[PDB]
Parts: C-alpha cells; sequence; structure tokens
C-alpha cells in the first residue's frame, strides 16, 4: 500500500498513473564543446603528449509534461483518497523542484520552473504544436517570456476552438510572485494567477473534492 | 444516415508503432500504426483490461477494415535506452536502443457496423483510462476525437473526407 | 478525470542527459534540433528522491 | 502412453492467401503447399521451418526420383511415401523419437533452447518468467528443436557451438507461396549424405552431406513428458490443455577438421563465417547504423551466385559470444544484371565508411575524438532512407554511392544550423564548409 508502488508503478494489474513525457526544447539547439586539459599537479616541464580532450554540454528552456489519472491512483489505494490528495500534492511539489543528476558535479544547473499550469480536461493533449515555430529573442524580451507567450497564444486558440460542448476547462497557472502572466486579459487566459507553489498545491487539491 | 466509418488522428512530438522484428534489444516503429496497435488504444478507451479482452472484445473490433494516410512522414529518432539491474541480483546495467517517430501525423479510418462505430466515437469522448501513441511516452497532440463519422464508403473515400 | 501538468524551464549550461557517446541527447521538431531530456530520466529523478521520500 | 506424431496433429501455422490463417498439420501443408504460406513471428523460425521442410523434400527425392514442377500442389508419390515411415516422426514416444537422444542425467529448463525467452543466470526484462513455471505448447516445442543446426550460439563452458561455429547471414530467394518457395531453392547435389533424424547417431567420416548437414543436432536433447493444466506457453502465448517443463541437455562437441560448405552460408575469405556486426553501444570503429543489409551482398554475389532467380531474402541474427544481440531480416528486388566487383566491395564497406564520416571532429582536433556526435544521430533515418532502393544499388541499374549522398544534404543543413547558429559571417562559411560532408568509399 506504498506511494512509492501505486503512483509511480511496479519496483522492476499494477497499471501506474504518471505520464512522464520526453522534454522538448523551445527552440534551435545550440550543442557548445569544451576543450579541457587534464593538468599535471607535479610540473615536470617535459614530455608533454597533449592533453587536448572534448566535453559538450547544452542550454536549454525544456517544455515538460505530466498526466495523473485519479480513478487509476483512487483503485491502487482501494479507497484512501486522502492519501491519493497527499500522493498528489507530494508529486505536485517533487517535480517542480527535482533536477536529473546527470554531471551536476561540473555544471550545477539547479534552476527553477518559470511557470507551472494545472489542467482538468476529458480528452488528453499536449502542447507541443505551440513551439513548431523556434523561439527568437528580441529586443524587449528573453526567451522564458517568449515561449510564455507563445504557449498563451495556443492556449487561446485552443480554448476558441476546442471548448463549450457542456465541459468547460479549468486552469491554474501559477509563476513565482507573479512575473510571468500568462498572456494579458481574455479571462487572464485562465482562472487565478497565483504566485506560491504551496497556492497550488491547495488549490488542486480543494479542487479535486475539497481536500486538506 | 446512420454513421459507418471513424476517423482517428494520431500525432505528436513523438510515437512509436513497434513491430515483430524488435526481439531482443533493438525496438523499431515500422512505418505507421498498425491494427494492433489502434486496437489496444480502442480497449484503454472503453476500459477493457488485458484479460477478459481477447475472449469478448477482440474478435468482434478485429472485424475492420482500416487504412492510414500518412502526412509528415516522420524522421526515425533512436534513443539509448539503459535499465538498471539492481539499483537474482547484480550491479548490472542493460543497455538497449528504442526507435521513435518524430514529427509524424497518420490519419486512421476504421469501418464497419453503424452501433460499434457508434459506442466507439462516445466512449472516445471521454476515455476510460490514459491514451497514448504505442508507448506510455508519447502523448498525443492533437485530439484523438477530431473528425466527425459519417455513412462513407469504402475506405479509400473514407480517407478522403479531411482537410 | 484526468490532471494534466505543464512546466516551462529554462535551465543552465548542462548535460543532463548523455548518448553512448556523451553529447546531450537530443531530437527533431518542427523543421529543427532540439534539445531533449528523456522520459525515463525525469520519472527516476522523481522517484527515488529525498522530497518523495520525506 | 503419449501419442503425438509430427503428421498426425496440428503444429504448423500458414496462412491462405484468401485470407484466412490457420493451424495445420504436415500432410495438409504439403498436399496444398501451393496454396498457403508460412507465417511465423521471428523470421528464424520460419527459415529454420522451410530448411527442415527442404530437407524432407531432398530426403524423399532421394527416395522417390521424382523431381518437383512449378505450380504443382506437390508431386505424386510424396504423401503416401511420408505415409509409410510415420512413425519415424515420433515425439514422446517409447524408443524411437525424433530430433532427440539419450536421457542425460542433466536436467535444465525447457527456455534454454529459445534464445528470446530468457533462461538461468542473465536477466529477465522484456520477458516476465521464471524457469519450471512457465512451459512450452506442443508446436514451440518443435520450434525450438528445429532451430537446433543452423542458430546454435557459442555459449560459455562448452565453446563449441555447431558446424557452422558463429551462426552467419542466411541467404536465399523468395517467392509467394510455399510449393513455389522450394522451387527457387531446389539445389539437389551429386551426393545426398547421409539421414541424421532417423534414429541413427551415424558417426560419419570427415566428409559429410546434405542430409547429414542440414538436420545436425548439437547436443543432445530429451523432452519429459506433457503436464496437465490450462496455462498458455511462453512463445506464442495460446492456451492450451498440455506443457512442457523441463529438458535434458548436455554440450557435445563437433569433430574437428569437418568439411561441410552450408548451402545458405556466407563466408569472408577463409570459410570463416560472416555473422552481423550490429552492437547497441557506438564505440571506436563502429558507428550504429542499423540494417546491415549491405555487408553479406559481396560473397553471396561471387560464388555461383550471380543470377537474379526473382527477389533475395536475407535472415540475420547478431550476437556475442553467449549473449544475443538481434534479429532481423531484409527483402531486396534482384532482377539486375551483373555488376563490376570494385563499386560492389565498396558497397559492401559502409559500416567503415559512416564511421570514418561520424570519426572526424568538428574543427580538427584528432587524438581520440568521438568527432560529431549529432551527425551519429541523423544516420539511422538516412540509410532507412537509401535501403528502399536497395535493388538499384547494389547493380547501379539507376542508383550509386553519389547518388545515395545527397540524402545526408537535407539533414545535415539542419544539423548545421545547430552547430554554427551565430548570425556572423565566418559562422556561415563554417556552415557551408560542414554541409558538403559525404561518405568517403574504401576497401
Ligand atoms: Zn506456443
Amino acid at each position: 500500500l506504498a506511494p512509492d508502488i501505486a503512483l509511480c508503478g511496479r519496483m522492476l494489474t499494477v497499471e501506474a498513473a504518471l505520464q512522464v513525457a520526453h522534454a522538448i526544447s523551445t527552440h534551435i539547439a545550440r550543442p557548445e564543446i569544451d576543450y579541457f586539459v587534464a593538468a599535471d599537479d607535479v610540473p615536470g616541464e617535459d614530455a608533454g603528449a597533449g592533453h587536448i580532450g572534448e566535453s559538450m554540454f547544452a542550454s536549454a528552456c525544456f517544455y515538460k509534461y505530466f498526466s495523473i489519472d485519479w480513478e487509476q491512483l483512487v483503485k491502487n489505494l482501494k479507497g484512501d483518497t486522502n492519501l491519493a490528495a497527499h500522493t498528489v500534492g507530494a508529486f505536485l511539489l517533487a517535480a517542480a523542484k527535482t533536477n536529473p543528476s546527470g554531471k551536476q558535479n561540473s555544471f550545477a544547473a539547479h534552476n527553477y520552473p518559470d511557470g507551472i499550469l494545472v489542467e482538468f480536461k476529458n480528452s488528453p493533449i499536449s502542447y507541443a504544436n505551440a513551439f513548431v515555430r523556434p523561439v527568437s529573442v528580441v529586443k524587449e524580451s528573453d526567451l522564458v517570456e517568449q515561449s510564455i507567450g507563445q504557449l498563451s497564444n495556443y492556449v487561446n486558440d485552443i480554448r476558441l476552438g476546442y471548448y463549450d460542448e457542456q465541459s468547460p476547462v479549468i486552469g491554474f497557472w501559477f509563476s513565482p510572485n507573479n512575473r510571468y502572466p500568462l498572456g494579458y486579459k481574455h479571462s487572464k487566459l485562465a482562472s487565478r494567477n497565483i504566485g506560491n507553489l504551496n497556492e497550488l498545491v491547495g488549490a488542486v487539491l480543494d479542487y479535486i473534492g475539497g481536500f486538506k | 444516415a446512420p454513421p459507418n466509418t471513424l476517423f482517428l488522428r494520431l500525432e505528436g512530438a513523438l510515437q512509436s508503432w513497434g513491430s515483430n522484428e524488435a526481439k531482443f534489444a533493438l525496438r523499431r516503429t515500422a512505418d505507421a500504426p498498425t491494427k494492433s496497435g489502434v486496437l489496444g488504444l480502442l480497449c484503454a478507451a472503453m476500459g477493457i483490461g488485458r484479460a477478459e479482452a481477447a475472449d469478448s472484445w477482440l474478435p468482434k473490433l478485429a472485424n475492420l477494415r482500416m487504412g492510414v494516410r500518412i502526412d509528415r512522414p516522420g524522421i526515425r529518432w533512436w534513443d539509448f535506452h539503459t535499465v538498471g539491474a539492481g539499483q537474482k541480483t547484480r550491479a548490472e546495467t542493460l543497455l538497449s536502443r528504442r526507435e521513435y517517430l518524430a514529427d509524424a501525423s497518420f490519419l486512421v479510418a476504421l469501418q464497419g457496423e453503424p452501433e460499434l462505430v457508434a459506442k466507439l466515437s462516445a466512449a472516445l469522448a471521454k476515455p476510460v483510462w490514459a491514451i497514448y501513441l504505442g508507448r506510455k511516452s508519447c502523448p498525443p497532440s492533437r485530439p484523438v476525437c477530431e473528425h466527425p463519422p459519417g455513412f462513407y464508403n469504402t475506405l479509400e473515400e473514407a480517407l478522403s473526407a479531411v482537410p | 478525470m484526468l490532471i494534466e501538468i505543464h512546466m516551462i524551464q529554462n535551465h543552465s549550461p548542462a548535460n543532463l542527459n548523455r548518448d553512448d557517446l556523451g553529447a546531450p541527447k537530443t531530437c527533431y521538431f518542427g523543421g529543427v534540433l532540439r534539445s531533449r531530456i528523456s522520459s525515463q530520466c525525469i520519472k527516476r529523478s522523481i522517484r527515488t528522491s529525498n522530497d518523495f521520500k520525506a | 502412453h503419449v501419442m503425438y506424431n509430427l503428421l498426425c496433429d496440428n503444429w504448423v501455422n500458414v496462412v491462405y492467401l484468401s485470407g484466412k490463417p490457420d493451424r495445420i498439420s504436415l500432410v495438409q501443408t504439403l498436399k496444398d503447399a501451393h496454396c498457403l504460406q508460412l507465417a511465423y513471428s521471428n523470421p528464424m523460425d520460419r527459415f529454420t521451418v522451410f530448411r527442415f521442410l527442404l530437407a524432407l523434400g531432398y530426403w524423399c527425392f532421394a527416395n522417390t526420383n521424382v523431381e518437383p514442377e512449378p505450380d504443382k500442389p506437390l508431386p505424386v508419390s510424396w504423401i503416401p511415401w511420408l505415409e509409410e515411415n510415420k512413425e519415424y516422426f515420433e515425439l514422446f514416444g517409447d524408443g524411437k523419437r525424433f530430433f532427440q537422444a539419450d536421457p542425460s542425467s542433466r536436467i535444465r529448463a525447457i527456455t534454454d533452447l529459445i534464445h528470446e525467452i530468457p533462461t538461468a543466470h542473465n536477466l529477465c526484462h522484456f520477458k516476465h518468467v521464471t524457469d519450471y513455471i512457465d512451459g512450452l505448447c506442443e508446436a514451440c516445442c518443435i520450434k525450438g528443436l528445429l532451430r537446433l543446426p543452423v542458430f546454435t550460439t557459442v555459449g560459455g563452458r562448452g565453446i563449441g557451438a555447431g558446424i557452422n561455429n558463429t551462426p552467419p547471414f542466411y541467404l536465399l530467394w523468395h517467392a509467394n507461396d510455399l510449393a513455389g518457395m522450394l522451387a527457387q531453392n531446389w539445389q539437389p547435389w551429386d551426393n545426398m549424405g547421409i539421414p541424421a533424424w532417423l534414429g541413427s547417431f551415424q558417426k560419419e567420416s570427415r566428409e559429410v552431406g546434405l542430409l547429414a548437414g542440414m538436420t545436425w543436432l548439437p547436443r543432445k536433447v530429451y523432452l519429459h513428458d506433457p503436464v496437465p493444466g490450462q496455462a498458455a506457453c511462453c512463445s506464442c502465448g495460446l492456451p492450451s490443455e498440455a506443457l512442457v517443463y523441463s529438458c535434458s541437455i548436455e554440450v557435445e562437441p563437433v569433430p574437428k577438421g569437418l568439411e561441410w560448405k552450408d548451402p545458405h552460408g556466407v563466408y569472408t575469405d577463409q570459410g570463416k563465417s560472416l555473422q552481423s556486426k550490429i552492437k547497441l553501444m557506438s564505440n571506436d570503429r563502429y558507428t550504429f547504423a542499423d540494417r546491415d543489409w549491405y555487408s553479406p551482398l559481396f560473397s553471396y554475389l561471387h560464388a555461383e551466385g550471380n543470377s537474379r532467380q526473382g527477389k533475395l531474402w536475407l535472415v540475420g541474427f547478431a550476437s556475442d559470444k553467449a549473449k544475443s544481440i538481434d534479429i532481423w531480416d531484409k527483402i531486396i528486388e534482384l532482377e539486375g544484371t551483373d555488376t563490376n566487383d570494385e563499386l560492389l566491395a565498396q558497397l559492401a564497406n559502409r559500416a567503415t565508411a559512416l564511421n570514418a564520416m561520424r570519426k572526424k571532429p568538428l574543427r580538427g582536433d584528432f587524438k581520440k575524438s568521438v568527432g560529431t556526435p549529432q551527425i551519429a544521430d541523423i544516420i539511422p533515418h538516412a540509410e532507412n532512407r537509401i535501403a528502399i532502393n536497395a535493388g538499384k544499388m547494389t547493380e547501379n541499374r539507376g542508383y550509386s554511392w553519389q547518388d545515395a549522398d545527397t540524402e545526408y544534404g537535407e539533414l545535415l543543413t539542419k544539423v548545421a544550423y545547430s552547430l554554427e547558429p551565430a548570425q556572423t559571417v565566418d559562422a556561415r562559411l563554417k556552415r557551408g564548409n560542414f554541409i558538403s560532408r559525404k561518405p568517403w568509399p574504401i576497401i
């Protein structure tokens, strides 16, 4: 009855709930190379035999998508709805404040999300078609703001095209201290734009069943 | 007129419809959605498990005629996937390669009985379980239930009423 | 009910996923090359984490 | 006792040209060999099934002197002859068994004869089973038995694999019907060796023959009695009533210095087997490009094989030492003329050409660099586009290496826009110089 088995899946029927998709950047990939040299602490000053190597690195703005099945998680816990809500909140915190461990002792890219949008709908979808044009940076903008703007435009188009049919959609856009709003006007492109992770977890939990 | 065919749109950033040549480690997409692939998507849409589907639901669903139209034929991309055994017991790591179809779009038309098509289209508007494209790490980028059914004709005629 | 979470995350110059050679993992979308962090890498970081253990 | 004969019971799954899959026995198969097609998921399974069918036809022709004709179901006086000796094709018998031997004391699981299903030690991913609890039905056991003479790996202790040691590429000519398929590959020899499945171990001399070569038994094998139940097997998955859960396998070495040329084998220069050098990791002197169809298209087209005979079919099984890596197959339309040897030898070097392409660094550093790894990501897509016109490429009847070099142009521009992203002027010249990379044919 552990959370680590019911939500994520088997350790190594038991069908899970997560749908972690591949994180795809919103612009042209720019791979760069580094010419390191394995220097010697002892001077020596002889027998050079050049120690030139190469290591590749990159910097990107990734768009990440996750899904959670509520009915499957409830069936996995067989009725503990409070535990299901707690696991959803724990995953909402973890997926926001956890980074991969690959080569973080030499690059230390401990960055944080610049905006999280939580949505509830019947059919599944991914807003990957928003960045079919690679993001080009201009004078009065940066990469993050333009990516968020393209996401806002795609959300606007989707809610203009795929909406109603006795099924309104609900958004829960979040940004740290509201520094990156999701568009301007247009009913704020979603419901309340809030500026705290704890408030986002609380809003989702109180929307699902009025949980704690 | 009662509906005859059903339309499915399969398009995502990555997708993979495996084939029989994937036997040990290398997993390959063929070129396009297969009948067994889309008839697991439909089965997961109406919430039929792996058991209880072979005896009842699969024989009726396999009695269909389907055709796939291909736009943006896709670029095959390979992925170095490692499965860590341990972290029998050993510290070994298993290596494999998996193929994906990047930037692809497929239109599937399934033609058959009217009320079966109506039930399938009613199930697709709100699927019971999660719907992916071949592998669970590949969600759709456009809604699967995007085109309406109709009393069309044979599959060449059914694969012409979509822009 | 189907909860969906979307995130936009800009990263410092790093190398979070690798091929068998050493380059960062990439993919193709929209006519260009895009840096990619794989699905099974993200699921392994979320699992077995101190946040997910506390 | 327990009765199970090859001819009496249905164990071959085929598909008719009318679209109806079915499972039928041996007597029905050769009765209607001109109206169906063998349908096996694993290409090696149908290859060994065809090889056993060809060997049986060779023996019956050797004992009836009837040459099969095209478009006929089969020659007459073959079904009654196979019914004459129906006791020889016995499984789970008393004293007479088919493709089996004495009851050795060593006991092994039934999953050792199946390569795709994991066995003791190693790992068990991609196939969730356990030993002695998952069994094999009455057809998959014969499937594993027929795979013995041609796809036996080297293994650990007990290095001696079989008559071909490391399993090489197996090339054969295709058709659209089973009776038609046997006609293209019907090449009787001067002597039809000796039977090797007639219940005799038959210690021969140094020189062996076709009937004693195609039916080799590198390991002594004995299958246990069926166990009642209802579960399905781990290979084909059809629910049944009986299953086999264990077997007696002990290794046996072939005599050294044996003389045997495989009719469907490929050899490099001195009889060493040409295997498939496809792996998972990209290392030095190998860049992963998949579909090693170009590798065996020189030796097979150099020793009494420079004909058309319809279309060619390559079956390739790749393994290192004991561990199996992959199995694949490729069809090729081969209705062209002869080819110059130099260009064909250059064609059968694409792996080295692509590795030399990948190993070149971006600006020039040498030492031991991996070159440009972003090129290695686009190679398996460009090679799959070239393989569409694989029939034209071999005989230069509309295709060439210089024609194939234009496929990389569409993708190297997209790679260069990422490798030199600056909007300056020297970046444009760097992109223009990087776009021009093409593979270089070497021998
Ligand atoms: Zn079976």
